[PDB]
């Protein structure tokens, strides 16, 4: 029979004997000093929706910088060049 | 010299604190819940069983009409039958084979097994905790019995203690619960003088010897059908007894944070519930001025090969310069680690071995040995140890749950993100002033 | 066959209502609440009293050391103190010129007087309206007794009779109560082991011959400053009797709704408070086809003089032509306004003149005989007397409290208003066609 138990632990009542009761570690692979994959790995198994949810806001979050520092450089460079586009012989 | 600390309810757990009361010397407090007994307004509403229901010798007027009557017995029920002529071992019963009436008559009362095997409705209201503590001191070791209101002087002589509310609104026990043969079952029993043929509350009364019985059944008489005198009758099954075969499990294997239920009074002990705002007024005898106590100069944290875990898996040799020899207390002020032991002989000058507990991934808390005070920081590896026989001695918070080595790596990456925008602001900004400044 | 209505939850009024059982003649139906019983969930708390201070007999060891030992009775303070030298009449009582150490004693029992003058707090939760009723319907009478929690049937004879739940939720006792020689006092008196020197519930215990006493009373006792023998103590005057002279009157003339408050145990008689939803199943025995009983071809209401008020101040009349003799019932199908008459012995032809009560001026109601309908319409004035013995026997809507007379000036008031914006409207419209038809 398999049983889940976190942190809070369990207890488990067999025959007429008394309570056996148990805790769980926050043992799970990886290791929280390891590279950051195996630090993600083991977050993730300590935490899984938790982990999830920092992941992908972390890699949203960069995307957006991303996107809008490409955005705000490459217009900023565009308007800068505009009027040396427009004006023919002018400084290049 | 009065102190007051929150504590966490789980009974054994060794909590420990400092009284740092800088007029005197620091002493060591260790306060731990040796026992619990939540106690809730148990109220008995009626005692109730497998009814044994009793058909009376039944009456017959072998010339004559017969009449129902009412009675205090419970569901007591009565039906008349005529041109019955009913016989017995010798033979016809009477002499008239026409107007001959028989009065059937029945109703119920508890079996005399029900004295043992009666179970009893309570109705609890709300559970009015009462909390053992076991308490030490410096020198001294105390024992003492709190109702965890937070009003009531606890007292043991030496100390006092006034401890509660509770911050949770835990209660383990539903509004109904039913104690048999010392099980108890939360269930939606009907209150008395309701009844319900066939299911649980059958039969009710305010004690198992009561006169004043009440119960429904649905007992009904059929006609008697046959030579031989009798009372033929049916009936719903027990409540009780059928209640019995499909009561589920006990509320002994169901109450939640480890409670343990005992009936005489009904009580719930040992759960692990929230924290207890506790305050004690520790003796003044108990201090010394600081310069009657040993100090220390410099004191130094090696933490090494910590293992968080729920036991002791954390230890470190902490360094010293002292004054005098003698004994000296110590603490981990930083909620997120506590050390086992809380005072230890201290020489002029050395180190002292310890063992510590903690969640977070790394040595990150502060220690103080009876007054200076540093922060260990070395990073604690988790144990293969998935499981094991003891409560862990610490919370985990998100605060701290993350390993500093790896939230630098977070909060380098939400840098990357943040300094990207940044940038690109920062040059939108300046082409702005460009277009404006340098045209 | 069952009937089902609400009933204006007020003791001794009797309420009235007809059964239309479809094709058999309708039949009458006054439900009276004889009284209520609303009784409250209760636990006790401790009981308490005048704390009788015990200072036992003095222990000396005229020439040695005393211990301070503990014991389990209730503030048991005592205190050593030397140099006691004592002097009983015989003269002096040590061994010793100077070292005489003396031992003062001090604890506390319940009073003799207690076993009356006790008082009993305890928590209440949940209370629970009983009540006593008698119906009455055509030529069957009965009475009954139920808890209207809207599950149980207190069936009696053969009316099937359940009711509840209350429709609003009420209990005249707050959840802290404190009863003492029949008396009842809401307090928030302080908790089971909380017992605060000199205020109520200064001496507590789970019974009055317990000897599991518990109590604080800021009893200190003094050295024995005099050469007579003695064991000079003070306390806080009996917190009990504190309160006593201070305690606030008692619920009896505190609680609303008019609920007569009673012991033994506690409970609320004859509470005033809501309504009380009612339904009875009732053997189609009781009734009779519509072809057995007699019927009215012919009815009309002509009202004599009427004064709404709490009593039967209206009068009515009706003149009626019917198929035969026999007791048509008589019943107000409107709401506010009941007929104190619920029987009529109809002839063939002819009138009868009934009492009635109304809270309303307008006496706008149909009247009903044998379940035939008939109008009425009078104008009732208000009593001569502005106070009388008896309650309402009706409510009162305000919408229904409005005269014919002053609701039609109020709507001819409002009426000219809205014919003004009428006149608005007509006009703004006009004037867009003025334009717009000559252009």
């Amino acid at each position: 029979r398999n049983f889940s138990v976190g942190r809070e632990g369990l207890e488990y009542v067999w025959g007429n004997h008394e309570p056996v009761r148990v805790w769980a570690q926050e043992s799970a692979p990886g290791d929280p000093h390891g590279w950051p994959h195996e630090i993600i790995i083991h977050y993730y198994h300590r935490h899984p929706v938790y982990t999830v949810i920092v992941l992908c806001g972390v890699a949203l979050a960069i995307l957006v910088g991303i996107a809008s520092s490409a955005a705000c450089i490459a217009k900023a460079r565009r308007d800068c060049l505009t009027p040396y586009a427009l004006a023919p012989n002018a400084t290049v | 010299f009065e102190h007051a600390t929150t504590v966490p309810n789980v009974p054994g757990i060794p909590y420990k604190a400092l009284v740092e009361r800088a007029g005197y010397a620091p002493l060591n407090l260790e306060i731990t819940v040796v026992s619990s007994e939540l106690t809730p307004s148990t109220n008995k509403e009626y005692v109730t069983c497998k009814f044994h229901t009793v058909i009376p010798s039944p009456q017959v007027k072998c010339c004559g009409s017969l009449e129902c009557k009412a009675s205090s017995k419970a569901d007591y029920t009565c039906r008349v039958f005529g041109g019955v002529y009913p016989f017995m071992w010798g033979g016809a019963q009477c002499f008239c084979d026409s107007e001959n009436t028989q009065l059937s008559e029945a109703y119920v009362e508890f079996a005399p097994d029900c004295t043992i095997d009666h179970a009893v409705a309570l109705k609890v209201h709300t559970a009015a905790l009462k909390v053992g503590l076991r308490i030490v001191y410096g020198n001294t070791t105390a024992h003492l019995d709190t109702f965890v209101n937070g009003v009531t002087p606890g007292s043991s002589r030496d100390l006092k203690v006034i401890a509660g509310p509770i911050s949770a609104a835990f209660s383990p026990f539903d509004h109904k619960v039913v104690i048999r043969k010392g099980l108890v079952y939360n269930y939606d029993f009907p209150e008395y003088g309701a009844m319900k043929p066939g299911a649980f509350g059958d039969i009710q009364a305010s004690s198992l010897d009561a006169t004043d019985i009440v119960a429904r059944t649905d007992i009904r008489l059929l006609k008697p059908s046959v030579k031989n005198i009798h009372v033929p009758y049916t009936q719903a099954v027990s409540g009780y007894e059928m209640w019995k075969n499909n009561s589920g499990r006990p509320l002994q294997e169901t109450a939640p944070f480890g409670c343990k239920i005992e009936v005489e009074p009904l009580r719930a002990s040992n759960c692990a519930y929230g924290h207890i705002p506790i305050s004690i007024d520790i003796p003044d005898a108990a201090f010394v001025r600081s310069s009657e106590s040993p100090t220390i100069l410099e004191v130094s944290c090696t933490v090494a090969d910590c293992i968080y875990s729920a036991d002791f898996g954390g230890s470190l040799t902490l360094q010293y310069k002292a004054d005098r020899e003698g004994h000296c207390p110590v603490h981990s002020h930083s909620t997120t680690a506590v050390l086992k032991e809380a005072t230890t002989h201290v020489t002029a000058t050395g180190s002292i071995t310890l063992h510590f507990s903690t969640s977070s991934p790394q040595a990150n808390f502060i220690v103080s040995l009876c007054g200076k005070k540093t922060t260990c920081n070395a990073e604690c590896k988790p144990p293969a140890d998935h499981i094991i026989g003891e409560p862990h001695k610490v919370d985990q918070e998100f605060q701290a749950a993350v390993s500093k080595t790896s939230w630098n790596w977070l909060l380098a990456l939400f840098g990357g993100a943040s300094s990207l925008i940044a940038v690109g602001l920062i040059v939108l900004v300046c082409s702005s002033m460009l277009i404006n400044t340098r045209r």
